[PDB]
């Protein structure tokens, strides 16, 4: 269930709202767009109060659609109800094992009209031929999965479109939006016409692998893989004219097909020895990988029974469009490694690895990457024999290199493709390569072309990710406290993005690249304690603590003012923290002419509006007057377990926090603005009616207007908020049935519990958003309350 | 295990390596062409109508101020920030028309006439292209980048300046592109959509004619008009070059904006948005799809200004009100009024688009801003609601082509070449002018009967044949342009051009908000507004290779 | 110069489930066997396909729908039939002399 | 467990009992011109080219006589076989043109005129193409099913017979459909494949026409010309009539058979074949794929006759050689000629529709059969290689219109009731004659250069206006019948209707022979080869309902 959202105007506030933009401007507000009128006049003092407003009942002079004070929010959510069962059966005999599981998941989502469900099935076996040296074995699994997905951005829509508009007509068709009021359609309506898109997911993953064990401490293993999955779907676009809303007549169908087969093979060989003190293990391997993939579809037009049942591209009658393509990388990588303990005191640990990737040139195919760990054991020597209250003390120190390889399979491509222009696309921006260069108009096969997605790279390498921490982990008193302190010096070098290119290069001038070097070090100190109360009570309190610090080092001089990594274009982030960002300083509201004259000259200056501060003191605000604003890295990191079993009930709680970290959102731009938008009459925040004014003013949020002429949609530090938090991940208490009454029943084991996440949050009081973790969003994670069993026979 | 990791091949496109090929070097020619049509959307239109919501011709409409405020902004011209979305798109989108021009210039160059005897005119094809989209880079931005070398490797993009040529020389580039068109492009062209060299000749006139007006100080301003400048539009607007390929005048004005009668004679070059043609729902000129108005649903962008419509207004005997035209709005009973205007703006009271099923009304059906920006359509790119030609995507558009070169613009830039001279060819220029003004008067094919159904005096007259002071006949070349031009987005460019643009902008702010109060706060200030901004976005990225312009920084 | 590629899909689901109840009995000479059972079965079919012609490159790895230049087709359909099934059995055998 | 016997529905069809719903009706409608266009195949042309075989105007043509066995049966009357697979396909094939018409009509039966006022329009064209297909199959058997109840449920089909009506009331069956399009067709359709007024008119005279020629006795002899069925011919071409909706003939002859033309004043009614239309590969005319040249790779069907070549000369004064045309054959230096010919039968050394970079030639590339069929090509239904239209399938075909009635067709068969009626105006008659022999010898648009490139020497004439006699009409009327309408696949039921098909053919069998082998051995039998047998199949399926024809038991 959604616990709360961002509060957007009703019928009336927002109709109060654009009042107030109105007089701010000295603008006849009884001359809006959207049919409010309002009885209005000046104070004693001079100065714009509101005495009433009226409303029509219908939005437009013919009637057809009634004003409304629709909650959009509350509209197109529901309580979501998630159901599973997992039924599992394993056997364990002599010269062989099997298991096997039937599980269901059943998903009907908060939103409406959505839904989801999992049927699965697992199963394993093992057989031991040649009694211990020869083994085979297998696991396999399969599930089938269908689901109808909500449309991307359906819940901001819902935020978005403004109150006044009403779910139904006034017959019983879809509301919409009439006259001025936005050309955002109906959210609900679009719910509806989402329903019956259905895909259907098979996947299978298993294994097979033979064991040789030739004599003692020798293995032989060899696996082979494989993992395919196919959806399955038919997205259905159906007529619609809601107000003036509309999709002329149009009704289409496209049949969406996806095919992903991977497969895996491996080889390793292991040897173990020990002699006395010395014990030592040796491990060498190799894997080869692929995938492959491929799509393609189907899409039709017009079509005379607008149900699922006719909408089949066979009955179409207009055009029709045919699209797929396919993908695939291969892997290759070669392994060893060398364990060695002295004394069960004294541990090394050595690793080597090549890994090989066709997403890269035969010049960067392969790199390689070592790793040396040591442990020592102190509490185990001799001269610690005098510390009782010291169970363990171990001292481990590491260094090691891992690569990164996730990039697009065409990455070092300078790619061209055909587009001729068959692909939806928002208000033009097709991109299509077929013109008309005859003037016929059309009414045939265009002529066409070829276009760059994107420029190659002759030299596309490997990132490279250098390791390095050393640790101290421990445990005193007999087990009560234990905990580790660990440090950690990750490097990375190469660092792989896709770039675009400049403007100048035009189309298709982004670029796969290796670019520059980052930093990233930091503190963990993990805590426990746990011990029986001896009255009847177990606890085990088990916390955490981290800091970390994030720092970039290089970087190409063209990605520095890019401001990929960050610095916005302006500054360069180099020694700085990755996404960090230069703005404008928000120095609070200008509340008198005086204060206007008395400041930087700056363009949209005026009373009511946001004074921005003259960083460099040259008497005017420009592009120079900003500085670092912006820093994501959390001062600190916590999060704290409570386990406690009492008369065999027990009881958990799960707490996660991070303290003093800046977090940065648009969020501000829907609540604290009339205007700063691009569309305009949009539905905004319920903030705006505390907005400045001179009957208000001592408030932080700018004076209502219809033109944004200070551009407050500058990277500011209005936008900067203290986003520290806490929260319950989890809370969850559970009986155990005692197995005096439980095997009563021939069952083992037999316990309940209920739990709940996502209950509790605490946020900084100057934050202004819904959830501090996710400060984009203008809702929250919903909580969470389940109620399980686990019977065990 | 090495054979392995090079097995898998990219699935369906071209490599760089083989793109060059001959093969393919005519798919990239007509991928040149079509970017023109598919490289824009309804904020970026290669129209520019956008932009000209500066100009005193329109109004930027939709919803209110709110509705792409950003506009506004420009509209008024204060408010315009360095960081627009809107700015960095526009420069972002015509330098990508230019990336399709050079690619298929690096294939060409490497074709042997021998075997391609195409080869010289498909070049010069691109170099057309090339010029197109660095001209209206030139006007919208004045400080350019000039990316006319198309054997430039990827990195040497990074090194690049606007700055590396004066203005008059960036000017000078882009003639040349032109040029070499002029001297390639053969006499006619059977497929429409190249251009022929007579539109060569006209697109290299038209810039030289911007190259005149120098602006060789470090601002803005005029600093003379250069006389060998004017003697090049001269000889390219040559009524010999222009005969060669077969253009003039159309015998009505309206046919240059109806679909029925596209690439008729005075469609000099233009852009084959088309239909039924394969592509997902026809290139359209989704451009303009913010410009339909309010009895399609949405938008209602691109409105006519009041002061636009009186400027039609004609003086007892079928002049302009030169001193006077704005003084009293247009009243059509009593008034005298020139033709254009009726293929132009659609008034209240008349057919949209000549189809009495629909007459256009003071109303909510008609203006989605219930009267803030006034209840003007405008027509000459809009259609007839019941054409065949107009389809609904995310915004409802036709197959319509724009003329980028209309012949009377030849007609009319050639006078203002010789007026600006003042060689005594003033005359000359003066039955230029009347070649374009007796077309409009007899431009009544589609609203004839407008006397009796509404009362409509129709009166336009010729110029008197005379000699002519200099300044008088520039203001007759002026209003000439004001009643040809409107809403053709070429308004506020021709202000700037002549070098006027605050002064004229400033008066209309003043006397426009009297009728419209978006204009209530408006101001241009000089050596600044006269020209977008470079975009943030990209001085940033430069590393300090690009500078702003003047009043900018 | 025709060149085009036709990308085709088909699907067979078929469920089946079924409960039945045996009972035997012997005593002496008769044995006896009895049975009952039902049997419900489904099966769904969908087939569909996209057409395109013209391709720059005559080649497996360039044909795809994406990068067709000509003309498209889209076809697709798909049909179903369920079963119900009620049976039963009985075996009688005197002295393994008469069945 | 029943619940889930009825949860599958079918997928992408519309079921018989929702198919008569208002929504659909129109649906229908188009469906039953459809199967004009998509209801034929290569073997099985509506145009009905396959079976004018038999007529003295074309040979087979093909690799040799092993290239449609069955169709070389035809053209010499020896060895057709009531059997045969295309006999049984053309039967079948037009009785589903009915279908689709007869469905339609069931469905527009039930609408109301109040809220769908073009009911008893559409009605009249659905009982216009239902005429249409039972004169094509009276035509070809002489005793047809009658099938006109729209209402009549699927198992009466099972009892109907092909003598339920006598040869003359299964005329006017087909009269009365065409009668109801007259009285109910509007004068002028802007969408041009529905049939207007004038066409219901010009069919309903051509089927009073071919009534007219009575074939009352129990065999295929004439048993006389009815006056009052001809003085309905004379009613249903008055020219007020087809004045009333705008035909009349061309300018120039070829203007029927190009691609440029179609749907002018002499197309009264035609089959609009399209292309880039959404279709696999173009409604084309798929069922004249056999007939195109050598030149395109196959297949070289359809060749025109030395004879029908030879019939286009003319004597010195413009008329036809009545009585020696086919003595020698045509010299294009020493011989007048009419221009007809040259845009009914490509000859050697004369461009291929009219296209000189293609000239045919006494060649392998022109002949795939080596000479045995000549080396004649039919042009009427070819084009240009080089048109737009021309696209392959299985076989190379063309949007080009068929075109159903030729306003000539409406004028000569004026004339021909007017000569049988014999009430003194014949005068009448011949003028009208003179219509269609006057535009021919103007008809040089394309070829006016002949007479110096190649040595043609036209020459057409009128007829002198005076009295003629009865016959002497008649024997005009014929010949030209015959240079108008060559190759068009009509010729043998002309030769049918007037009851002279034995006589002519086996003329024309021993005239041929000597210039073509597969004639050597040919053979028309009277009272049995006027007319297909009626299929055995059909037959065999009837349950002794349907009889044979004369001769065929
Ligand atoms: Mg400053
Ligand atoms: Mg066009
Ligand atoms: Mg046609």
């Amino acid at each position: 269930m959604y616990q709360s959202k961002m509060n957007v105007l009703n019928t009336e506030q927002y109709g109060r709202a654009m009042w107030q933009a109105y007089v701010n401007d000295g603008e006849n507000p009884n001359g809006n767009a959207l049919g409010y009128a309002y009885n209005w006049g000046y104070n004693a003092d001079g100065n714009p109060v509101l005495y009433g407003m009226t409303l029509s009942k219908y939005l437009d002079s013919k009637n057809t659609m009634p004003v409304a004070d629709t909650d959009w929010f509350d509209e197109i959510t529901r309580t979501g109800v998630i159901q599973q069962y997992n039924l599992s059966v394993s056997n364990g005999s002599e010269k062989g094992s099997s298991f096997f599981s039937l599980g269901y998941y059943k998903n009907l989502g908060v939103i409406k009209d959505t839904d989801f469900d999992r049927f699965s099935a697992r199963m394993n076996s093992d057989y031991k031929l040649i009694d211990d040296i020869l083994t085979i074995g297998q696991h396999f699994t399969l599930n089938r999965t269908s689901e109808v997905q909500a449309p991307g951005g359906i819940i901001e829509t819902a935020l978005d479109i403004p109150s006044a508009i009403p779910v139904y007509a006034s017959d019983g068709s879809w509301g919409g939006p009439v006259g001025g009021w936005p050309d955002r359609r109906n959210p609900r309506a679009v719910l509806e016409y989402n329903k019956d898109n259905r895909y259907t997911y098979w996947r299978m993953f298993g294994d097979a692998y033979v064991n040789l064990t030739p004599f003692k401490g020798f293995n032989l293993r060899s696996t082979f893989g494989l993992d395919y999955a196919n959806k399955q779907a038919r997205y259905f676009t159906y007529p619609y004219q809601e107000g003036t809303q509309t999709n002329n007549g149009k009704s289409a169908v496209e049949a969406k097909q996806e095919h992903w087969t991977k497969w895996m093979w491996n080889a390793i060989a292991t040897y173990q020895l020990e002699v006395g003190k010395h014990r030592g293990d040796v491990m060498i391997g190799m894997e080869l990988n692929r995938e492959d993939d491929s799509h393609f579809s189907g899409y039709k037009e017009d079509f005379s029974i607008l149900t699922p049942d006719y909408m089949w591209p066979d009955a179409g009658s207009g055009t029709a469009q045919a699209y797929g393509a396919g993908e695939g990388y291969s892997l290759v990588s070669f392994f060893g490694k060398m364990n060695y303990s002295y004394a069960d005191r004294y541990l090394l640990s050595l690793t080597l690895r090549r890994d090989g990737s066709s997403r890269f040139g035969k010049n960067h195919r392969y790199a390689t990457f070592p790793s040396v760990s040591l442990g020592w054991r102190i509490t185990q020597e001799n001269f610690m024999k005098e510390l009782t209250w010291l169970d363990d003390l171990k001292l481990r120190a590491s260094w090691g290199q891992t690569g990164n390889q996730e990039i697009s399979n065409l990455a070092r491509y300078t790619i061209y493709a055909p587009n001729y222009g068959t692909t939806d696309s928002f208000g033009g921006q097709s991109y299509g390569t077929a013109y008309d260069i005859t003037g016929s108009n059309g009414g045939g096969v265009l002529p066409s072309g070829f276009k760059r997605n994107q420029i190659g790279n002759d030299n596309i390498k490997w990132e490279t990710t250098t390791q390095t921490n050393v640790g101290i982990d421990f445990s005193l008193f007999k087990q009560s406290l234990y905990g580790s302190l660990e440090y950690y010096y990750k490097k990375a070098t190469d660092i792989l993005t896709e770039m675009a290119g400049v403007g100048v290069l035009g189309e298709g001038g982004s670029r796969w690249i290796n670019s520059g070097a980052m930093k990233n070090q930091g503190f963990e100190f993990n805590l426990g304690y746990r011990n029986k109360t001896a009255f009847g009570l177990t606890y085990d309190l088990n916390g955490n603590i981290s800091t970390y610090r994030n720092e970039i080092l290089e970087l190409p001089e063209t990605v520095a003012a890019n401001g990929k990594f960050g610095g916005n274009g302006v500054k360069s982030v180099v020694g700085h923290t990755y996404g960090a960002q230069v703005g404008y300083i928000a120095d609070g509201i200008f509340k008198s002419q005086d204060e206007v004259d008395n400041h930087a000259t700056q363009e949209g200056a005026a009373v009511g509006r946001i004074r921005y501060r003259d960083i460099d003191h040259n008497g005017v605000i420009d592009e120079r007057d900003q500085n670092w604003i912006y820093d994501p890295t959390p001062s600190f990191s916590y999060g704290l377990n409570i386990y406690l079993e009492y008369k065999n009930f027990d009881l958990t709680m799960f707490w996660q926090g991070v303290q003093g970290v800046d977090i940065i959102s648009d969020v501000k731009k829907k609540s604290d603005f009339w205007s700063a938008s691009n569309v305009g009459f949009l539905n905004k925040g319920t903030r705006l009616l505390n907005a400045w004014s001179p009957t208000n003013p001592n408030s932080d949020i700018p004076a209502l207007t219809r033109s944004d002429t200070n551009n407050e949609q500058r990277v500011s530090t209005y936008f900067v908020e203290n986003g520290s938090f806490l929260k319950l991940r989890n809370i969850q208490l559970g009986y155990t049935v005692p197995a005096v009454i439980s095997k009563k029943m021939r069952m083992d084991r037999l316990r309940f519990y209920c739990s709940a996440q996502n209950l509790l949050t605490i946020k900084s009081k100057n934050f202004t958003g819904e959830d501090p973790e996710n400060p984009n969003f203008s809702y929250p994670i919903p909580v969470n309350i389940t109620f399980g069993l686990n019977i065990g026979f | 295990c090495d054979d392995f990791l090079d097995r898998q091949v990219p699935q369906g496109i071209v490599t760089g390596d083989q793109i060059a090929s001959p093969e393919y070097v005519d798919n990239l020619v007509i991928s040149a062409y079509a970017i023109w049509a598919t490289g824009d959307d309804i904020n970026s239109s290669f129209s520019l109508w956008n932009y000209d919501v500066r100009s005193d011709d329109c109004y930027k409409g939709g919803s209110g101020t709110e509705d792409g405020g950003v506009f506004n902004a420009l509209e008024i011209s204060k408010g315009i920030n360095t960081t627009d979305w809107n700015i960095n798109d526009i420069w972002k989108r015509l330098y990508q028309c230019i990336t399709r021009a050079n690619t298929a210039l690096q294939s060409l160059d490497q074709m042997d006439e021998k075997t391609y005897p195409l080869k010289n005119q498909r070049i010069a094809e691109m170099r057309f292209l090339r010029g197109h989209a660095h001209f209206m880079l030139k006007q919208l931005f004045k400080k350019i980048v000039i990316v006319n070398d198309e054997n430039m490797e990827p990195d040497a993009y990074n090194e690049l300046s606007n700055t590396t040529y004066t203005n008059d020389e960036q000017w000078q580039k882009i003639a040349d592109d032109f040029q070499f068109a002029y001297d390639n492009l053969p006499e006619v062209q059977i497929e429409k959509g190249r251009p022929a060299q007579a539109a060569a000749a006209a697109y290299l006139a038209k810039t030289y004619l911007y190259k005149a007006y120098r602006q060789d100080g470090a601002d803005n301003a005029l600093t003379g008009i250069n006389e060998e400048d004017l003697k090049q539009v001269v000889k390219y607007t040559d009524p010999l070059i222009m005969a060669k390929g077969g253009y003039g005048l159309e015998t009505d004005y309206s046919m240059n904006f109806l679909p029925q009668y596209e690439n008729g004679a005075e469609s000099v070059w233009a852009i084959q948005y088309s239909i039924n043609d394969g592509t997902y729902n026809g290139n359209l000129n989704w451009g303009m799809g913010l410009t339909t108005p309010q009895i399609l649903g949405c938008c209602d962008f691109h409105k006519p200004s009041q002061n636009l419509v009186n400027a039609f207004k004609t003086d007892s005997q079928g002049k302009p009100l030169f001193s006077t035209y704005d003084n009293e709005n247009y009243e059509v009973a009593t008034d005298n009024v020139d033709p254009r205007l009726f293929h132009t703006v659609g008034m209240p009271g008349f057919p949209y688009k000549y189809n009495e099923g629909y007459i256009i009304q003071k109303n909510d059906d008609w203006s989605r801003s219930k009267g803030l920006y006034g209840y003007y359509v405008s027509l000459k790119e809009n259609v007839d609601p019941d054409c065949d030609c107009l389809k609904k995507g995310s915004y409802w558009a036709s197959s319509l082509n724009h003329i980028v070169i209309r012949y009377a613009d030849v007609l009319l830039m050639r006078a203002e070449a010789l007026i600006q001279l003042n060689d005594g060819r003033i005359t000359d220029a003066i039955s230029l002018i009347n070649e374009v003004r007796s077309r409009a008067a007899g431009s009544t094919m589609l609203i004839f009967n407008y006397k009796e159904d509404y009362g409509v005096n129709f009166k336009v007259t010729p110029y008197d044949l005379k000699a002519y002071a200099q300044d008088e006949a520039m203001k007759m070349l002026k209003w000439e342009r004001r009643v040809e031009f409107g809403m053709e987005s070429s308004r506020f460019f021709d202000l700037v051009r002549w070098g006027e643009a605050k002064d004229v902008i400033n008066a209309y702010y003043v006397t426009e908000a009297s009728r419209c109060s978006i204009y209530k706060n408006a101001g241009f200030t000089e050596n600044k507004n006269e020209y977008l901004p470079v975009p943030f976005e990209q001085i940033s990225a430069s590393n300090g290779n690009y500078t702003q312009n003047f009043g900018w920084a």
